[PDB]
């Protein structure tokens, strides 16, 4: 999802559908690779429990 | 036929499948397809809920 090595044109978007698997962000909001991450009806911490 | 194997060789259950959502394949192995004789030997009982 986020270390592909090609994403998607914006008119063209992708949309991969995900199951069978366990959300540890740990790797993800705990690392400063990102200059935008916001959630909208959840705290970014809340996301693990 | 000849090569003294009973194999596999029909597939004909779906045409397409479109949307999934779920999908398991078990570790691979090879159970015999061997013309066993007599009477029957296994009893192989399921319930699905
Ligand atoms: C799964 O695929 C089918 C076929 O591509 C989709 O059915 C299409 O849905 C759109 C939007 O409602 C319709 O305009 C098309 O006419 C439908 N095509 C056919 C042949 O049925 C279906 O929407 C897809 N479902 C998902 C969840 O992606
Ligand atoms: C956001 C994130 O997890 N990024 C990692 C990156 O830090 C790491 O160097 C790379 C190695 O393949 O995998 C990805
Ligand atoms: C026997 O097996 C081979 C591959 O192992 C296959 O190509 C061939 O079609 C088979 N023959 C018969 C008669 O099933």
């Amino acid at each position: 999802v986020f270390n592909a090595t090609r994403f998607a044109s914006v008119y063209a978007w992708n949309r991969k559908r995900i199951s069978n698997c366990v959300a540890d962000y740990s790797v993800l909001y705990n690392s400063a690779s990102f200059s935008t991450f916001k959630c909208y009806g959840v705290s970014p911490t809340k996301l693990n429990d | 036929k000849n090569n003294k194997s009973w194999m596999e060789s029909e597939f004909r259950v779906y045409s397409s499948a479109n949307n999934c959502t779920f999908e398991y394949v078990s570790q691979p192995f090879l159970m015999d397809l061997e013309g066993k004789q007599g009477n029957f030997k296994n009893l192989r009982e399921f319930v699905f809920k």
